């Protein structure tokens, strides 16, 4: 029979429903991710057959570094806050500090964040 | 008066509100708070890696923060009617960016621990007032040149 056993585990992740130990042919269970973490794939899968479609990911939210920025002469822009939680697929805006200029590539001072990583600007002294 | 009349001729509504919008701005002594944080910010960076003694003692004396209509005309003077325009227009679109919910900025992690767009809309907006108030005062206070503020001004601006 096309039965399926219990959904397979996903890191930082859990099914929306309580698991059963048996599921039927085409029965369905959806994934919800950790309060900061980022769903990525599709947020269903179905019992085809005896196996289940390719689970999706929760990915890791990027923390914002107070001396990686004093490092590299940044800063957040729009906030006087030097820490900050950004979620997998969300873009971070830096300004350079004050009395420094883009020493990176142009655009650099907006990016995204994606599974913990981040790329920061640096601005070196006018 | 002659070069500020020549100025004024060819800007458009837009930018006229955008230059009234900014004169207010730098009437409000709201922003000093800024300026002060600023002022300390940028001393504390200069103390720390021993750099610029000469500036570092102008920066331990206290700024100027009085608006005067003289020196007001005098940076857009310094500026010339092509920066001044320039400036003016993109004050516009991050002001009407800001209004219309538009502003790109506003989907950016920087915001996300704002349940609303008006929550949002007043970050942005205090921001940009701080912003303009304190490169203008570093401006009048010789800190910077009207070049620089320019720089300085149209980087907080970008939309």
């Amino acid at each position: 029979t096309g039965k399926c056993g219990p959904p397979p585990p996903i890191d930082n992740g859990d099914i929306t429903s309580f698991p059963l130990s048996v599921y039927a042919p085409a029965s369905s269970v959806e994934y919800q991710c950790q309060n900061l973490y980022q769903l990525e794939g599709n947020k269903r899968i179905t019992c085809r057959n005896g196996q289940w479609s390719e689970p999706p990911k929760c990915l890791h939210p990027c923390v914002i570094s107070r001396e990686i920025m004093e490092n590299y002469n940044i800063a957040l822009r729009w906030t006087a806050k030097q820490k900050l939680y950004s979620r997998t697929g969300e873009s971070v805006e830096f300004v350079c500090k004050r009395g420094y200029r883009l020493s990176s590539r142009s655009h650099t001072l907006r990016t995204t964040c994606w599974d913990g990583k981040l790329e920061y600007p640096t601005c070196a002294k006018r | 008066l002659k070069t500020l009349d020549n100025l004024l001729k060819t800007l458009d509504n837009n930018q006229k509100q955008a230059l009234i919008y900014f004169k207010d701005k730098l009437q409000d002594k709201k922003y000093l708070n800024d300026l002060m944080e600023q002022q300390k910010s940028f001393l504390d960076n200069l103390q720390k890696k021993k750099e610029d003694p000469d500036l570092q003692d102008r920066l331990k004396k206290t700024l100027n923060s009085e608006y005067d209509e003289s020196q007001f005309n005098k940076l857009l003077n310094e500026l010339g009617n092509a920066k001044a325009k320039q400036f003016l227009q993109q004050l516009h679109i991050m002001l009407q960016s800001i209004k219309d919910g538009t502003l790109t900025s506003f989907s950016s992690s920087n915001f996300n621990d704002l349940q609303n767009l008006e929550q949002k809309k007043e970050r942005a907006l205090q921001y940009i007032n701080g912003k303009l108030y304190v490169e203008y005062y570093f401006y009048i206070n010789g800190i910077s040149n009207a070049d620089n503020f320019f720089e300085t001004i149209m980087e907080y601006l970008k939309t």
